[PDB]
């Protein structure tokens, strides 16, 4: 619907590089939040705030003087603080409530096969938590996987190689009603 | 203290002129600086909000074409061109932690024709004989008359200080064609002093009104005097 | 956050009476709501602050309750007083969005207040010209070329009536 | 390392110095919800269907950068003018659906250790270059403050035809090369 962002502190009073960053981690939903602000200069983190500290710290020696400028400011403190709620709780009950948390893109399964053994290519899929088994009758675990491939267009990939020589693909996916099965040829 | 500073205070604009109108930070730590907007009906709405040296805004709402600019680091501008339509406009600065704080503001009033501005008459009055005998105090009452528009503001002088002890103006003027938008506009002030006080000739009693009309710029070909920004003032010694 | 409305004035109570001010925003985001006041030559001027939710600012005598179930930020004074006649402006401002330095006013409410206060006196004077001017007192027009400007609180009261025509007395 | 289920960077900020360059961007679980083009002043999503459900004020993207291009200016100012070295990058050339030749798909150009965030990356198709059709994502921050980026180029899936991305980059003595044919594997 509407997001909301996190606004970095100001400093009072050759190439070079600046990062700010606001960082919201959901564990139960919005049971549990964690908050953190990062400050970078030259891949050189100097402030951080961590709403487990409740304050700014100094990362580095570079940021000693933001860090207790802005702590010791009341009405900054609060502000900063205040963003777990104003940002981070109302992105996630907000507005992506209507967007990532419904984006589901269901997966694409073929069984072609080559070795130098029978892998099962699961492409195209959203989000990123999927279950991939072998089972010719019953599962075996034997056999190694890919690690999760990310296309970057909000789409996933993984690849799952059966090291051993009637065979089925499974797939469960939450985009998914029931399991997909497909029918390996070899 | 005053955290900004806006200058003018008053300004007379023809229909269709441009207006450019400044504004200096006094605090750095109120670098996030605004332009608002109050219509003739008091009526308050954001503008723009500048805060890096070079940034530049444009918007265009009835009445008047906007544009502002941040200059330096505490130089804050605005052109307003294209004005049919009288307004206010407030410089005003705030932390990131929103607490805004607004200016002395600069009244701009729009002007189709240039023949209506007046400058005031000012006429001091002393105090009743009947008041001093009845309450031991004496009230001077000034007088400004038949201006337009009310861009005057009134104070009082007591042998070259301004005072202020027992000193009322009143807060808004009064309209001396109640059925005209384009009035003129009247002004009255009082001074309260003590019944010795108004007893002793060797007291000066001034009412100094500066009124803003208008410029040398300007063209003017009337029968009568230029109403250009000037101060008229009458005295009064204290009789016993 | 798109509008704030607020209490349709002119808001007439006399002095030692009980202000209520309604107020009531509606917004998308979390918001800073605020009380200004603007005197009748003077700028708006911040009154009070709330930014935390289901608290409550003061200043002077005013309060006001950051009421985040009905949206609320109703000003409320207990005694009253004639130098608080003024426009109160009801604002607000997004915590984490837009602009920053950005409030949403109402359209304002104005309040006059007149004194409870007798002794009246008008008073003649006179310099110079031989108009008249006329100086009314009272606790508590009609003729032509008779200008009768508006009280002044200066507590004294005072308001001045003068005319240029001949036969124009006090009466 | 932090552990949860989800984490939405609400506000990335990066400015660099001399060239006044800058980029604000949000994200959710890694992949970016929307950048702000702060010269034309809009909001940019890049899945149109978030757009239609969701919103955000640029304004508050453009005054995020408004902050740390002060605060490097005095970060600039007090740690005696220290720039960060450059990084050489590595690409990866993989496709996004599998290769069927005939049917449409698009390739993928996965080029990582960026820093500082300035690039050049171009697409060539048998050694001539292809500027029609190209999508290419922003600067994704890593762990370790460096930067990704991933760029895409649609392609019909021919037996003959030999794509290369082409990487130019400061800390890059020669422009990296990386190969891509249709009977490949990764
Ligand atoms: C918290 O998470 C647990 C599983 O980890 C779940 O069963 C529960 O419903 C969640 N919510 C609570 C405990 O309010
Ligand atoms: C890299 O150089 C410029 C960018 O400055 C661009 O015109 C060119 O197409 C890029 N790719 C090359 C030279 O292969």
């Amino acid at each position: 619907q509407v997001y909301s962002l996190i606004r970095p502190n100001e400093n009072p009073a050759r190439h070079f590089v600046y990062q700010f960053m606001g960082e919201c981690y959901f564990t139960n939903g919005t049971q549990r939040i964690r908050y953190v602000t990062r400050y970078i200069y030259n891949r050189e983190e100097y402030v951080r705030y961590d709403s487990d500290v409740g304050e700014h710290r100094a990362v580095t020696e570079l940021g000693r003087p933001d860090a207790e400028y802005w702590n010791s400011q009341p009405e900054i403190l609060e502000r900063t603080r205040a963003e777990l709620d104003t940002v981070c709780r109302h992105n996630y009950e907000g507005p992506e409530t209507h967007t990532s948390l419904r984006r589901l893109e269901q997966p694409n399964v073929v069984i072609s096969l080559s070795r130098t053994t029978l892998v099962c290519s699961v492409t195209d899929f959203y989000p990123a938590k999927i279950k991939v088994r072998w089972f010719r009758n019953g599962q075996e675990e034997t056999v190694s996987s890919t690690q999760l491939i990310r296309n970057g267009d909000w789409t996933f990939q993984v690849l799952v190689m059966l090291e051993m020589t009637v065979y089925t693909c499974h797939v469960e996916h939450p985009s998914l009603k029931s399991p997909i099965t497909v029918e390996w040829t070899g | 203290v005053t955290l900004l500073e806006q200058n003018p205070r008053w300004r007379l604009v023809p229909r269709g002129q441009a207006v450019n109108l400044r504004c200096i930070l006094k605090n750095s730590q109120y670098p996030w600086m605004s332009w608002y907007q109050q219509d003739l009906q008091k009526q308050l709405q954001w503008l723009f909000t500048l805060r890096s040296p070079g940034d530049k805004e444009v918007k265009s709402l009835p009445g008047a074409d906007y544009l502002a600019t941040r200059v330096t680091d505490t130089e804050l501008r605005l052109q307003v061109a294209n004005m049919s339509q009288g307004r206010t406009l407030y410089c005003t600065c705030s932390p990131q932690t929103t607490e805004v704080f607004f200016g002395k503001g600069t009244r701009l009033t729009v002007v189709e024709d240039l023949n209506k501005v007046f400058p005031p008459e000012v006429a001091v009055f002393e105090p009743s004989e009947a008041e001093i005998s009845h309450t031991q105090k004496a009230t001077l009452v000034c007088l400004a008359t038949g201006f337009y528009p009310d861009h005057v503001e009134l104070s009082w002088w007591v042998n070259g200080k301004e005072v202020h002890s027992g000193v009322c103006t009143d807060p808004q003027p009064l309209k001396e064609q109640p059925a005209l938008n384009d009035s003129r506009y009247a002004l009255s002030s009082r001074l309260r002093v003590s019944a010795t006080f108004w007893q002793n000739p060797r007291n000066h009693f001034r009412c100094q009104v500066q009124f803003y009309g208008l410029s040398e710029n300007d063209e003017w070909t009337q029968d009568r005097a230029k109403p250009v920004t000037q101060i008229v003032s009458a005295e009064a010694w204290g009789r016993a | 956050g798109d509008s704030v409305t607020q209490t349709e004035g002119p808001v007439t109570l006399s002095e030692g009476t009980s202000l209520t001010v309604n107020c009531s925003y509606e917004t998308k985001q979390y918001p800073t709501l605020f009380w200004y006041v603007q005197y009748p030559g003077e700028g708006p001027q911040l009154l009070f602050k709330v930014p935390k939710a289901n608290e409550k600012g003061s200043s002077r005598g005013f309060e006001a309750t950051y009421n985040k179930e009905a949206t609320s930020f109703h000003l409320q004074k207990a005694s009253v007083q004639e130098s608080d006649s003024a426009v109160y402006y009801c604002a607000l401002s997004l915590n984490s969005g837009g602009s920053n330095a950005k409030l949403t006013f109402g359209k304002g409410t104005k309040l006059s207040v007149k004194s409870h206060i007798p002794d009246p006196a008008v008073y003649q004077l006179r310099d110079s010209k031989s108009k008249s001017v006329c100086l009314f007192t009272d606790f508590d027009s009609k003729d032509s070329d008779v200008y009768i400007t508006d009280k002044c609180v200066l507590k004294s009261n005072s308001a001045v009536a003068w005319s240029n025509k001949s036969d124009f007395a006090c009466a | 390392d932090i552990e949860a289920d989800h984490v939405g960077t609400y506000g990335i900020s990066v400015y660099q110095s001399p060239g006044d360059i800058g980029q604000y961007t949000f994200e959710f679980d890694g992949d970016e919800l929307f950048y702000v083009d702060l010269d034309k002043k809009e909001t940019v999503w890049m899945l149109p269907e978030f757009g239609q459900l969701a919103s955000f004020d640029p304004q508050g993207g453009l005054q995020n950068i408004a902050v740390v291009k002060h605060n490097l200016g005095v970060l600039t100012k007090r740690s005696n003018s220290t720039p960060a070295t450059n990084e050489a990058p590595q690409a990866t050339v993989f496709p996004k659906s599998p290769v069927l030749l005939g049917q449409p798909n698009t390739l993928i150009c996965f080029v990582d250790n960026i820093f500082p965030p300035v690039i050049n990356i171009t697409w060539l198709r048998n050694s001539k270059s292809v500027a029609d059709g190209v999508y290419e994502t922003s600067f994704f921050v890593n762990r370790d403050y460096s930067f990704h980026k991933l760029s895409y180029l649609t392609f019909i899936p021919s037996d003959d035809d030999i794509y290369d991305c082409k990487v130019e980059h400061w800390g890059l003595e020669e422009p990296v090369l990386k190969h891509w044919t249709s009977g490949l594997e990764v």
